[PDB]
């Protein structure tokens, strides 16, 4: 009887392992083709850094482009 | 001043191209990041590449 | 921390709600910042005038 | 133009306030999402 409960629990563990493997493969195929599935936390950190880069780039581009557009307005009045 | 307008138009084009490209690229990066931190946020460590293969033995027991 | 029991038994659905909030976060903050920045430059123009 | 400065400063204040409150509440929600999918991602 102990082995019966062990069997059920282990079957659920196999289920979760296949879930993780399938999801890993599908992502690693969607972005990349085989993308360090063994330890992928570092890529999450770098992608967060690239989101910070997103904020920086978008703000800088917007403010600079619109400021030089205002310079264009000054030139137009001139 | 018309020379200035010409060069400024070129620079406006460059700014617009750069902002568009960067926002698209980092947006796709954001989507991939969210898929990772949704589906497998350290779930790989729960998996741990164990490959238990012991259900057969439990069935024999 | 958020809610009091708020269907913790299977809380998957809440994450989607928070995802909508997360996207709206980027939209709202980007637009607001851009507006205030536009008027910062307009303020500089008025100062220079 | 000084009157324009005054109204512009009011509007700048409104946007700064709105963004501050908005980002605070939305950031709290985002942090809740991260805690959910870090501590209990269908764990």
């Amino acid at each position: 009887q102990p082995l019966r409960m062990r069997l059920s629990e282990l079957e659920q563990r196999l289920n979760n392992q296949q879930n993780a493997e399938r999801l890993l493969s599908e992502f690693c195929k969607r972005q990349g083709r085989q993308y360090q599935a063994e330890d992928l936390e570092a890529l999450q950190n770098e992608l967060e850094a690239r989101q910070e880069a997103l904020s920086l780039s978008v703000n800088e581009g917007g403010e600079r482009r619109m400021e030089m557009r205002q310079e264009l307005e000054q030139l137009k009045q001139k | 001043l018309r020379q200035r307008h010409t060069e400024l138009e070129r620079e406006v084009s460059r700014f617009e191209d750069q902002t568009q490209q960067q926002r698209q690229q980092y947006a796709q990066a954001k989507e991939s990041l969210t898929t990772l931190n949704r589906l497998i946020p350290q779930v790989t460590l729960l998996l741990d590449e164990t490959l238990i293969d012991r259900v057969e033995e439990v069935r024999e027991e």
